[PDB]
């Protein structure tokens, strides 16, 4: 149901994320080193579909943020999990 | 009313709110993901002269942020240090917890002055400034960021320096800094690689200021 | 290659005011990517006296003044018209002098890459000087 | 303030003889901020030398500056008839500018 | 089950809340303008019952806040949604 | 242990914790609402002389806040700027994110001095000070607020200025400010409308100080 | 309409101390909504000398002192008793003088609305003066 | 399933926690006085088992904190309640 | 991936993530509890000389905290005020909301100087510093804390002062402060009770400095 | 400090003649902060004028003040027998108060 | 019971430098839990002159200098070797003097508990003095 | 700075007679920061007294200090032959140290 209407699309993603004594903050890596990395290609149209999704979700997200008072919002996905459950078992 | 993408073994669908899909099983919260994507992946121009025309200043609107769990490597990140003509700062200091974007290829650091009409610099298309794992509606002073957008879904550097004058207005000018006294006029037709190549031939050949004056270069039009 | 020529002088009465101008060419534009510009005066029989200078915009666009003209003379520029101006107020007959514009410029080395100019903290280029007479 | 005073007020030498003119500043200054100028009636002063010891272009090698602190000199190794001009000192002071009073060189 | 025991009651509510390029913070309204407005009357005793409810919930809320360490609490209602679900499907 | 109201097609009920009501369906989190109501709707006196007797100072207790999603328009909001006799401040600056109450009819701004025994000013009845969309246990300096309470449930300005002396104690005095040198003694029998009417007749008729002294008016007792 | 009358004077020995008082009426109370009050002294054969003044509470309730009495004299008030006091310590015979209380007050314009008074930064009302003698 | 492998164990717990006009912050107790107290003994091995649990959960907690950006995390248990529900009624 | 303990009428079990236990009923969120336990309950040495060897400094790593709902009384809490040799501070001021641990028997307050290599002091074993109801990865200046760990599960002072030199290094020295000019050399064999007994006999008997010099005591080796 | 000095020390004029008395302040002061007082033996000084040019009430129009900066004057257009009093200056200085020394007016 | 003895003196030429030392015993160690240590000099025929002193580490380990030796002499210590040093640079013949080390120490009262020493802000213990001659 | 000056430069008294020596400081100082020292040829100075009035140990009771402000004295109640030494003042100043010039005591 996603139609990518952008002038162009980078078909691939080069991504980063955050996933003995290494676990101890004192001995572990500095912040620049806590990230992992890798590539994904446009398998079955997923990457360009994803770029279009992010372009469409932007309006809803900005209106949401206008309404709230939290200086930093970390709870959008927790709310989604709760609504998911209420819709099925309310 | 924020849409979620759903990843299937077919394609990416957008979850509804009115239609309940009984097979769209969610087994844990670890299947939910916030992803920060860069605007450069859509073909937006990234040269400094064009990039800054997408930003502007406003007052009466507070800044806000959201988090990411994952995101893209950027080819082009920006870092601004802009002052008013009277020497005061235009951009606010970044608050605790805001750190620069972790994965940039070229950082375009722009230092300079210009009119700064508002309290904060905001993105004109509504895109977010991407900081380490936080998207923000505003630009923080001295912090490296990428421009981008955020998706939500169910899963199953070389540092190039520029000087600027008139930073916050429509008619502005930029220089590429080779040395403290050596500059090259900047144009929208230059790529980051081009600038690095010019920095190597100029610096290596000694075509730099020797006197106390500023030596300003102009690229041959061809 | 840089040249600047003064105008707007002649006879003015003390207690009045006038604005001098100096328009040039041969540079890369006098507002940005360019040397700031100064005024210097020399009364006949006297040596040169610094009045003040307007910095280029890339260097902040401010004016540094000589003590003898503070709170009386203003140095300013018509951006992108390559023209320097001096506004002299509260004129006294002591201000009779030849008024010169002066520039810290000139061409630098070239390369297969492009062309270049230097912008200095001293003067290489002097104009002809416009005589300003202040008298009763 | 930082003020330039020249001495001697007049130099007197036959062409072909060596000539020197000194300036004393009221304040110490680094070499890179000094200059001398050459003036003849009807002309704006020529740059000659800047940065104490760096020659301006279009200037003969016989003109050479030197000095440090508060004491600077312009030496002409052989003064030619065409060089009997009025000479001035100048200093940049990293901001305010100062000119000397003007010294005459005569045969 | 709510008995309004207040000296008096304003029977009606005059309320405010927060619900093309307008969505973009740069072009949208200043904070004083992001609110909507309207009136409600005391339909079936609802408004005076509501005022009494707010008067009764105050004690529980203040004790709650004494116990917690968050400087700002935005999560009371998320906790309620979770307890609702646990009581029915625990 | 915070009660929720439940809105039915009958009336407003209070949800239990021991009794599960199978028909009290909750379909989404958007049906949950936090509502800020004003105390003035219960008939509490709102004149400045009586209002300030409900507030006081204490130390050893930290401030805390909660949010609102919706709330009432206030007829009477307050804004305090109170200093100690030695010139130092009594109230803390508001922290980032705290803004004044958005919908006030009359704002009663009180400036002055008095003893300030504690660290923070707290409400004596346990009511909250209502800021934009945040209720607080304390008063912040210079910020407009309403007094009120917060309900939780399942759903299906003219600026009047006063001077004060002895602000934090039991025996205090207030003046209504017409001009820098013109004041009217304040009484508990005056309404906001009354004060505005006095400001118009006094100001319009020129019955204001002309000399450098302060002209202090006293209302006829009748 | 405002009047204030001094008392508490007479003979005191040098090296000692005394407290003068001045009680008035005709105003609106002397603590709040009122002019602050000063002490002034005049030795026979001399002009008036400012001692200091206590501000009203609405104006902060502080005391501004004249240099000649600093660290010796204190100006204070008995709030709501309409009484001004002067505490003079470390007395010297140089302090023999007539001590006056003085007020920046008087009635202002009325209106159908109510009554009014003005409070000034100068003196309209003087008391009679109480003589204080400091001697061995 | 918990084997306490510590050199020694304090078998008992001396604990504290936070549970008319007293509810009003103005009249209520100062922060040092808002805590309750009591003792528990090692009934059926619970206390030493609990000390070992806290020693084992530490590694997971530190890695978690490394990954997140919240300056203060108050939401670990809310996430647990949500996952509990999703695993049973997903 | 953080384990939960489950309390049964049998014993304490660790909840799985792969195995769902149908009888492990959770009726409300009030059955979930965060508990802060002290390290002293595991027999770790608590004397100042040994305690400080478990702490150290690092840069490049930000501090973070988590909350407690309940926790243990501590026999031994610590409070540090450490400066660099140039007089500047080593530890950051505690931020709003951080308060000292509420239930300590003896507080060991250590004041002094030493090299402070990093930005923050971190625990070397990965334990947390326990503040009122918040565990932290770092030490805050002037705030009393206990060392400990945090468990998650399903439920159904005397102030002793010391001086320190070389605080942040391996070879350091400490003194027990009796008075401004009276000190006792500190040893690892001394218990808090021992130090209190020495403070009473020395102070009570007057064996303290009378002159302006410092009187330094050394305990008989036996 | 800001100190008031009167001149002349004594004025001498027949009643019906014009009289002026000036004060010079050690510091410049705005008009709104000045006053003059009239004293007779047995009486506290009367206000007369304040704010340099604003008359006190109960005072005849023949009394008029003027001045600026450091120089202020009281002019009596016609001095009457009843006006031969000792006159003083006063200034408020926006905080400290100063009195003049006292000038006698005689027939 | 405390003693410290100077060495490292003798003849040095002006324009040069030397380092004196003073090693002691009888204390509790001179680095921590101890008095700081000073140098004092006395030219023959002259009274004593303060040079400066190194504080103990528990007191910060810094050096307080006398004006006459500022920017020329340095007072430092070899920690745990109980040795005090004086580095004298830019020597002039005016520096010929007997150089002494001095300590604010000595034993204090004992108790059944343990032993004790006092560390002072004045000198109880003087060394013998090492003569330093500066000459051409 | 805070500088010590002794007077008289020389004391002259038969043994068994009382002797006093005073020092005047250029700056006022508290009692706890003062000391005097006793020197004989071949010896480093002995402490004698510290803190203005507190005796050093190993010192006879005949030696007693006193003073305040800028003026301090050492009194020897009876000067013995063994006490005819050079005496010096010293002050701690809470940081810089100062010595007096040295006063000779002779029979
Ligand atoms: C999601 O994806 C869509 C599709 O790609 C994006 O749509 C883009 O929207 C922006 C506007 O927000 C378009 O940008 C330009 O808008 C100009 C109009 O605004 C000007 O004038 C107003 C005052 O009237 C000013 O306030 C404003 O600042 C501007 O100065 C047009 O005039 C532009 O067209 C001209 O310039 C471009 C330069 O590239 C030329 O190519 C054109 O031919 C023309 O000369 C321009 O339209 C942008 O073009 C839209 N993209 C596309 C592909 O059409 C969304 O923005 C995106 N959302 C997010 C969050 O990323
Ligand atoms: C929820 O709804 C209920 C019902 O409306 C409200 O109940 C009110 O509670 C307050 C107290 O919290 C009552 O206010 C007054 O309390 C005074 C007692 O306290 C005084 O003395 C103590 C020291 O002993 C001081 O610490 C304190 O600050 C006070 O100085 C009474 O003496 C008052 O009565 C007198 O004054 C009133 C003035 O209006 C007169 O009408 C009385 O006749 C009498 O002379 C007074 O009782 C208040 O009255 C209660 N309301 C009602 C209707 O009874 C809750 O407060 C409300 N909760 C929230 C959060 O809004
Ligand atoms: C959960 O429970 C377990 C079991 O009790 C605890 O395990 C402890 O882990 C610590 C290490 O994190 C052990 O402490 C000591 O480690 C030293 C090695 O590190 C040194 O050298 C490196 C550089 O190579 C430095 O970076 C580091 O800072 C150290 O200087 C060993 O050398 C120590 O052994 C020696 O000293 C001890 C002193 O008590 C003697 O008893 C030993 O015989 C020997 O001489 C020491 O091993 C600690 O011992 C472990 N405990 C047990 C019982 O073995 C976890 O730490 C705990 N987790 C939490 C969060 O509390
Ligand atoms: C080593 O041993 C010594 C000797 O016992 C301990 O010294 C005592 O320390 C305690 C705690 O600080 C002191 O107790 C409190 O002192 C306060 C200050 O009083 C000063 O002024 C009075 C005169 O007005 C003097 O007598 C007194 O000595 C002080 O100079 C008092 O105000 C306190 O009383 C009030 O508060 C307490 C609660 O804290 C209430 O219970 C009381 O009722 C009252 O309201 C209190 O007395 C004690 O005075 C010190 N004694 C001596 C002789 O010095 C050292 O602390 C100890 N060190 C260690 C590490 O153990
Ligand atoms: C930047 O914006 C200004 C307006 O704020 C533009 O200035 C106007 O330009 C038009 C021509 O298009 C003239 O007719 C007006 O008289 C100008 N107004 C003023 C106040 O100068 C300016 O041209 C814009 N510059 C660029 C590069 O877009
Ligand atoms: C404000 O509180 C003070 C007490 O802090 C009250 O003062 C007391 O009043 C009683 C009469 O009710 C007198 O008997 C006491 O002697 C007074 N004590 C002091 C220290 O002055 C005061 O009356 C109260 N004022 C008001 C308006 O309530
Ligand atoms: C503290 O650490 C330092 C190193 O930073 C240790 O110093 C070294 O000690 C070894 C002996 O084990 C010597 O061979 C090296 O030459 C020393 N290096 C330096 C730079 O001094 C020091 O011994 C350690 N101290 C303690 C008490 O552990
Ligand atoms: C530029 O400035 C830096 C100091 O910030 C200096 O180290 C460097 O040598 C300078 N370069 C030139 C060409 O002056
Ligand atoms: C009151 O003060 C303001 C400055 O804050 C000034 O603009 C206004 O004229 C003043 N009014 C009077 C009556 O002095
Ligand atoms: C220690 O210092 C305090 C001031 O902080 C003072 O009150 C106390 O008397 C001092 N004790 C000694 C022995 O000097």
């Amino acid at each position: 149901v996603i139609v990518n209407a952008q002038p162009k699309c980078n078909p691939n993603l080069h991504y980063w994320t955050t996933q003995g004594l290494a676990w101890i903050p004192y001995f572990g890596p500095a912040a620049e080193g806590i990230y992992t990395e890798g590539l994904m290609h446009n398998q079955d149209g997923l990457i360009c579909g994803l770029r279009q999704l992010a372009n469409e979700t932007t309006q809803a997200l900005q209106l949401f943020l206008r309404a709230t008072t939290e200086l930093r919002t970390f709870s959008i996905l927790n709310r989604k999990a709760i609504d998911f459950l209420l819709q099925r078992w309310g | 009313s924020i849409p979620l993408g759903v990843i299937h073994n077919s394609t990416l669908q957008v979850s509804d709110v009115d239609k309940l899909v009984c097979r769209d099983k969610l087994s844990s919260t670890n299947q939910l993901r916030s992803v920060g994507l860069n605007l450069e992946g859509n073909g937006v121009a990234t040269d400094v002269p064009s990039v800054t025309k997408r930003w502007g200043f406003r007052s009466g609107v507070p800044p806000k942020v959201v988090n990411y769990e994952a995101g893209e490597w950027a080819e082009n990140c920006y870092n601004l240090e802009i002052k008013k003509p009277d020497g005061s700062e235009c951009l606010p200091a970044a608050p605790d917890g805001i750190r620069g974007f972790p994965r940039c290829r070229y950082v375009h650091k722009v230092s300079g002055t210009g009119p700064c009409a508002g309290d904060f610099a905001f993105h004109k298309e509504g895109a977010f400034f991407l900081y380490d794992r936080l998207a923000s509606t505003v630009i923080y002073r001295g912090t490296t960021f990428a421009e981008g957008v955020v998706a939500f879904l169910i899963l199953p550097s070389t540092t190039i320096r520029y000087q600027a004058t008139g930073f916050g207005t429509n008619e502005t000018e930029y220089l590429f800094e080779v040395d403290n006294l050596t500059y090259v006029q900047l144009e929208s037709r230059f790529t980051p690689q081009f600038l690095l190549q010019l920095n190597e031939t100029i610096y290596a050949s000694g075509k730099r200021s020797n006197t106390t004056g500023k030596l300003i270069w102009k690229v041959n039009p061809e | 290659e840089v040249q600047l020529v003064e105008s707007g002088g002649g006879l003015v009465k003390p207690g009045g005011s006038l604005r001098l101008s100096c328009t040039g060419s041969g540079g890369t534009g006098f507002t940005f990517k360019y040397a700031g510009m100064s005024w210097v005066r020399q009364a006949p029989g006297k040596g040169p006296e610094w009045i003040g200078r307007i910095k280029s915009r890339i260097d902040g666009g401010t004016t540094d003044y000589a003590a003898p003209v503070k709170d009386r003379f203003i140095v300013s520029r018509d951006d992108s018209r390559n023209t320097l101006y001096l506004q002299m107020n509260s004129l006294k007959t002591e201000d009779t002098a030849v008024y010169y514009c002066a520039t810290g410029s000139g061409k630098g080395p070239s390369a297969s890459f492009g062309e270049s100019y230097y912008y200095y903290d001293f003067i290489n280029v002097w104009g002809k000087g416009t005589t300003v007479t202040v008298s009763s | 303030e930082s003020v330039l005073t020249q001495s001697p007020g007049t130099l007197s030498l036959s062409p072909g003889e060596r000539a020197t003119l000194s300036c004393r500043a009221s304040q110490s200054i680094s070499r890179k901020y000094l200059a001398w100028y050459q003036q003849k009636p009807g002309q704006a002063p020529r740059l000659l030398i800047y940065g104490s010891s760096s020659r301006a272009t279009g200037i003969p090698d016989r003109f050479s500056g030197s000095g440090s602190g508060t004491d600077f000199t312009l030496t002409i190794s052989r003064l030619e008839p065409e060089d009997f001009a009025v000479y001035y000192c100048h200093q940049y002071e990293s901001s305010p500018w100062t000119f000397g009073q003007g010294t005459k060189v005569e045969i």
